């Protein structure tokens, strides 16, 4: 999550829209999110997860001139893409959809997550359609069509609240920042259509079902057991060895004589 | 060398037959036996450095 940073050049809230992603002298390094140990729901695990980030980004990251818009990884549950207009190309409300569905990951670009060494993933209902396959890693090229449409400010297209009408045309603008200061990196995309800001959204590159998000992962149930394997319950003292078991008695690889799921 | 722990003992066994044919008793004394041996086969004034 782009631990270093170059000091900004303009602390104004922007103006322009987009037109290019870019954060000068942006340096990305592996961190080592940990929440602490302990029976929690999943609302709190998220939560947890995000005060996690933000701690990761207040050891180093604050005091290395970053943004505080450059906050790569977060775990969140919104539809991002929900009560948007297919020719406003924004969201109608001018805020996101409040309501919680399924734990989405929001990536900056050169921001990615990593699970190949942790089994949170099945806790956060996402999984690899190919369990076995090495390194199980959510770049942010990964989320790529999962893009996170840009807000509606109501300022600009503020017809709706007045002349008695809620229709108006082409004073269409996105949000550039928000109410304190600190920006939505609203940008156009390679195909130029309307604004959207660069977040990449897990659940919107899912929805969309033409490939990466539906045929690299899976959406499904956050399943909050604790993603726990099998048991293996052992009587080495007075079982004979199961066929293929070797007589190991006096070490933990004894042979296992029960089995039963967690 | 764990002598008379049950819990942390050792194994001898075969390949064919795997059954672990070592089992100690944590109620026997291992190394006094030893001593007492030792002690009756030679005096022990003499000093084996082996």
């Amino acid at each position: 999550m782009m631990w270093k940073r170059d000091p900004p050049t303009s602390t104004a809230p922007p103006s322009a829209v987009g037109s290019g992603y870019s954060v000068p002298g942006a340096q990305y390094k592996w961190y080592d999110l940990t929440v602490p140990e302990g029976n929690y729901a999943l609302c709190e695990l998220i939560d947890l997860l995000n005060e996690g980030i933000v701690q990761l980004y207040l050891s180093e990251g604050r005091q290395n001139n970053v943004q505080k818009s450059d906050i790569g990884v977060k775990f969140d549950t919104r539809n991002f893409g929900l009560l948007r207009d297919p020719v406003t190309g924004l969201v109608t409300p001018g805020t996101y959809v409040y309501k919680g569905y399924h734990p989405d990951i929001v990536l900056l670009p050169g921001c990615a997550i990593d699970f190949t060494y942790s089994r949170l993933s099945l806790l956060l209902g996402i999984g690899k359609r190919e369990p076995y396959s090495k390194g199980f890693v959510i770049t942010y090229e990964d989320l790529q069509g999962g893009d996170i449409p840009a807000l509606l400010d109501l300022d600009s297209v503020d017809v709706n609240d007045a002349d008695g009408e809620v229709i108006e045309l082409d004073n269409a603008a996105p949000l550039l920042h928000d109410s304190a200061g600190v920006s939505y990196n609203v940008i156009y995309d390679q195909v130029t259509g309307k604004p959207v800001t660069a977040y990449r959204s897990w659940m919107l590159a899912y929805n969309v079902p033409n490939s990466q998000a539906n045929q690299t992962t899976l959406l499904t149930v956050p399943d909050m057991a604790g993603g726990i394997g099998a048991m293996y319950t052992s009587l080495p003292d007075t079982f004979i060895a199961p066929t293929g078991f070797k007589e190991d008695n006096t070490t933990n690889l004894c042979p296992v004589v029960g089995m039963n799921l967690f | 060398l764990y002598h008379d722990s049950g819990v942390c003992s050792g194994t001898l066994n075969s390949e064919r037959s795997g059954m672990n044919v070592v089992v100690e008793l944590p109620d026997r004394n291992t190394e006094l036996s030893y001593q007492y041996m030792l002690a009756d086969m030679m005096s022990r004034h003499h000093y084996f450095a082996l």
